[PDB]
């Protein structure tokens, strides 16, 4: 329901230009990464607070310009496509934190 | 040494407007994330607002959309909560928490609403 809740236009909407001259798509408060997100792949810097149970989803594969990813109190876990791309794409991570297994 | 003091009770019906202080102490450290709680006599833990990290994003509750919101300014280490339009229902004693290390429920105050 959180996937189909954020459409394109509204996540666009929620785009935001940050200090460092690039896309920033903030979410923030939610229970999971929406998938609507992996299809603008103009977004450049990702920005992740309180996510619990989250899963990386393959589908981040189409974000071509991800630069930046900020984990904000937030233990994800990762598929093996996605733990690839990241690997080989991936500029910055942002890790904030209150405990080890964050 | 961080300690979080409330206040703002008192006693309306409907339609009042009051400002809980989250007051910290010890050093200023208030660009963390302040997750509100309620606890009304008889029940559990219940969320009611947090603020992110960064300041600038928020949200509340659906049951509060519209009407209930959040500030906070490091001036003096503190976080109001800001009420407008409450139903009869909301009277209880809240408590604000940051999770540093634990998740710090202060004193509580509670707010008299008929």
């Amino acid at each position: 329901n959180l996937n189909n809740e954020w459409t394109l236009d509204k996540l666009r909407q929620r785009l935001t230009k940050n200090a460092q001259d690039k896309l920033e798509l903030h979410l923030f408060m939610l229970s999971g990464i929406p998938d609507t997100v992996f299809d603008l792949v103009e977004l450049e810097v990702l920005k992740l607070e309180l996510i619990p149970d989250v899963t990386i989803p393959p589908s981040i594969a189409q974000l071509t310009g991800l630069k930046e990813l900020w984990l904000y109190h937030t233990a994800a876990k990762i598929e093996a496509p996605a733990l690839a791309f990241l690997r080989e794409n991936l500029r910055a991570l942002h890790i904030k934190f209150t405990d080890i297994k964050e | 040494q961080v300690q979080l003091v409330e206040s703002g009770g008192g006693l309306v019906q409907a339609g009042g407007s009051l400002r809980l202080s989250c007051a910290a102490s010890g050093f200023p450290v208030a660009q963390e994330i302040m997750t509100w709680y309620r606890q009304a006599p008889g029940k559990e833990r219940e969320w009611v607002a947090a603020i992110s990290s960064i300041g600038d994003t928020t949200a509340y509750a659906d049951s509060v959309k519209g009407r209930f919101t959040i500030s906070r300014d490091n001036a003096k280490n503190t976080v109001y909560l800001q009420m407008n339009s409450l139903k009869p229902e909301d009277t209880a004693v809240y408590y604000c928490a940051v999770n540093v290390g634990f998740t710090y429920k202060g004193q509580g105050t509670q707010v008299t609403v008929s």
